[PDB]
């Protein structure tokens, strides 16, 4: 997600997390579309091969 | 022959530890982008041992 609010398109997969947990670029910090919050009684994070975090 | 527990250790886990800020000496602090600190014991939860 864009600030303007339009969504943006990318081949880079560096992610990270935000104060919020939400998943964000580890570049501009921009949020993943879905947005996907880890909760903070997470251990550990695995994500499918069909997506499902 | 006392055995007295003299307190426990504190232990410290941000939701982004990316966005820790460097310090010196291996220490970093909590910032904007880090979330808040959160306090909580160890072996509880999602915390370590």
């Amino acid at each position: 997600t864009l600030p303007d609010g339009n969504i943006g398109y990318t081949r880079n997969g560096q992610f990270t997390l935000n104060g919020e947990g939400t998943l964000v670029t580890s570049g501009s910090g921009y949020p993943v579309e879905p947005e996907i919050v880890i909760p903070e009684d997470a251990i550990s994070i695995t994500v499918g091969t069909d997506g499902e975090v | 022959g006392e055995n007295v527990t003299l307190g426990r250790v504190a232990l410290v886990r941000v939701p982004n530890e990316q966005g820790l800020d460097k310090k010196g000496g291996t220490q970093w602090d909590s910032t904007q982008f880090s979330g808040d600190k959160i306090w909580g014991e160890s072996n509880k939860g999602s915390f370590g041992t």
